């Protein structure tokens, strides 16, 4: 009964014949997109990601339905929750412990915030794929060695980055004597560059604006401390 | 307050100042593991020696700039007249962070060849023996570039020096691990522990060829050695004076060379202080208290041709100056040449 769908569909945003002509294509295909009206947002965004791993028709709703109300809790709702379905589909049908593990991680391990934890959870989707442990590492790296405090560690998306990005720019730029470790209450005697011109930006505008060396040099670099780590472990 | 973290501090105030937006690219390289040329020892089997490394992918980098002594498009003389010879010395491309296998013995029993960063080759190269020669090494141990002088086949007599009889002994084990019992056991060779600021009372006017490779703030190390350290705060007077004693080492240097004779002062480090400074008190001192003229030779040809390995800091006012970058991570090496007229 295309009418007893095509009427909550286009009532509800379905923009052109499009990714219904796409779902045709692809009683499970209705109340899904539900969910996810529920989740929020998304009235374009999710036909994207329904056309990136259509498997979400595949899920089961109950299963699905727990999975909306677990992500509600976390503070997943209000939606958006954008890019994390986007670049981390697997949220939705990947195993509950992992998602929990990482919060539990997160949360009293490395302290932060059900605030702190909702926000990173949404910017830094990758933390959930990531090994639990290096994940903590990661943290005490930013904390200890870096001296980023929670709420800089959450603003800059610093989770986000592998471990091995984080290590190569930040220890270039040390031995550079471009970025000092904060002493006590946080001073260093010239100001060290923005979180994000060291990690958001590409190798080729950190190295022209931050870095201030050539390519070559910061590739002899990555050699060279890829040694020494497999070296002192 | 560790010794090592003196030395930084001090090296940062310091080399910003002298070196600008070059410093960075010099400090992470400092920081970071040093690069290292082989050595083939000319006693050993030298051909077959030089062969197994090139096979890992290293080259001679002596041969490789001698090659290229008169391209530049002038030389002031062919190479022959201006670098000692002989020396064999491979370093992997620039960029490439190889190591080369610790040497062993080989067929007639000794090393094959010595590691060492290949900028402390250049003083040596830059010394300008020839067969014949009467020479000097003033500060000699532990002994490379005394090693280096020996491989030449260029020194009739060797006096190899170095105050501290401990590091003597270092040099001692080195000579015989390399060098076989007849050249080090002979006429040749003449090791010694005496002040060397003594020189021009013991043997004035003497030598053909004078290395005076000072004790120095040795900045690399300095950064990484936390024993012993000359940054720690029960050396600040020795640390301070070190230009007065390194003045004096280098004047007795050109006291103990012939009128005619050339000497080469070198540091591993890369302050002004201890390096232009040094060889412009020496020169002074010995036109005011003894009225011997000596003169700075221009190396600007020299460095030229090799810096297709290391990289210079292009304006030492006299002498030159190779900086540790990533892509060449040798030095801090400093070197001048000069000639004793009168
Ligand atoms: C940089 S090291 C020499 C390195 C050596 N030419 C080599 O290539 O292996 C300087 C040396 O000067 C020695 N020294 C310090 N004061 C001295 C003095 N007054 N006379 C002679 N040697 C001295 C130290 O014992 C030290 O071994």
């Amino acid at each position: 009964x295309x009418x007893x769908x095509x009427x909550x569909x286009x009532x509800x945003x379905x923009x052109x014949x499009x990714x219904x002509x796409x779902x045709x294509x692809x009683q499970q295909l209705l109340d899904i997109i539900s969910e996810f009206i529920l989740l929020g947002l998304n009235p374009e965004p999710v036909c994207v990601v329904l056309k990136k791993s259509p498997q979400l028709l595949k899920l089961p709703i109950m299963q699905m339905r727990k999975r909306s109300s677990y992500l509600q809790k976390l503070g997943l709702g209000e939606g958006k929750l954008k890019r994390v379905l986007y670049c981390c589909p697997e949220i939705f049908t990947m195993r509950q412990q992992d998602i929990n593990d990482t919060v539990r991680l997160l949360k009293e391990k490395c302290l932060f915030t059900v605030q702190q934890v909702t926000k990173i959870l949404h910017s830094c989707p990758s933390v959930l794929r990531e090994d639990l442990g290096q994940l903590e590492y990661k943290f005490q790296y930013a904390y200890f060695r870096m001296g980023i405090k929670h709420p800089d560690i959450v603003k800059s998306e610093y989770l986000q980055y592998s471990l091995t990005k984080i290590k190569q720019r930040h220890i270039y730029l040390e031995r550079l004597g471009r970025y000092q470790t904060p002493d006590k209450k946080g001073q260093t005697q010239i100001p060290n560059p923005l979180l994000k011109d060291i990690l958001r930006v590409s190798e080729a505008e950190f190295l022209a604006r931050t870095a201030c060396t050539s390519v070559e040099e910061f590739q002899v670099f990555k050699k060279l401390l890829a040694r020494e780590e497999e070296e002192s472990e | 307050f560790p010794a090592v973290r003196l030395a930084l501090q001090n090296f940062d105030m310091t080399y910003s100042v002298q070196f600008g937006d070059l410093w960075p690219s010099i400090r992470v390289s400092l920081l970071s593991e040093q690069k290292y040329g082989a050595l083939v020892n000319n006693f050993a089997a030298w051909d077959h020696v030089s062969a197994k490394l090139e096979q890992l992918s290293a080259k001679d980098f002596v041969n490789e700039a001698i090659s290229h002594w008169e391209l530049q498009s002038a030389a002031p003389s062919p190479a022959s007249w201006a670098c000692s010879p002989n020396l064999r010395c491979f370093t992997f491309d620039r960029g490439d962070i190889s190591r080369f296998p610790p040497a062993r013995p080989g067929s007639l029993g000794v090393m094959e060849y010595y590691l060492m960063d290949a900028a402390s080759l250049l003083p040596v190269l830059a010394l300008g023996l020839q067969p014949g020669d009467i020479v000097l090494d003033l500060c000699a141990a532990p002994g490379g570039k005394t090693l280096a002088l020996l491989q030449t086949g260029c020194c009739r007599n060797l006096a190899a020096n170095d105050l501290s009889p401990s590091r003597i002994a270092r040099l001692q084990k080195i000579l015989h691990s390399y060098v076989p019992e007849e050249i080090r056991d002979g006429n040749q060779v003449r090791v010694t522990s005496w002040d060397g600021r003594k020189w021009g009372e013991l043997e004035g006017d003497t030598y053909d060829r004078v290395l005076v490779d000072v004790p120095c703030t040795t900045d690399r190390h300095s950064l990484h050695e936390e024993e012993n350290n000359i940054f720690k705060r029960s050396r600040k007077k020795e640390r301070q004076i070190l230009p007065v004693l390194q003045v004096q080492l280098l004047a007795a240097g050109l006291l103990a060379t012939k009128p005619g004779g050339h000497v080469v002062y070198s540091t591993c480090s890369l302050s002004h202080l201890q390096n232009e400074y040094v060889v412009q008190g020496a020169i002074e001192l010995l036109a005011n208290q003894y009225s011997i003229q000596v003169q700075v030779e221009d190396l600007t040809h020299f460095r030229r041709v090799f810096m297709d390995t290391f990289c210079f800091f292009s304006s030492c006012q006299v002498g030159e100056l190779v900086i540790p970058n990533l892509m060449a991570n040798f030095g801090p090496m400093y070197f001048c040449k000069m000639r004793r007229l009168t």
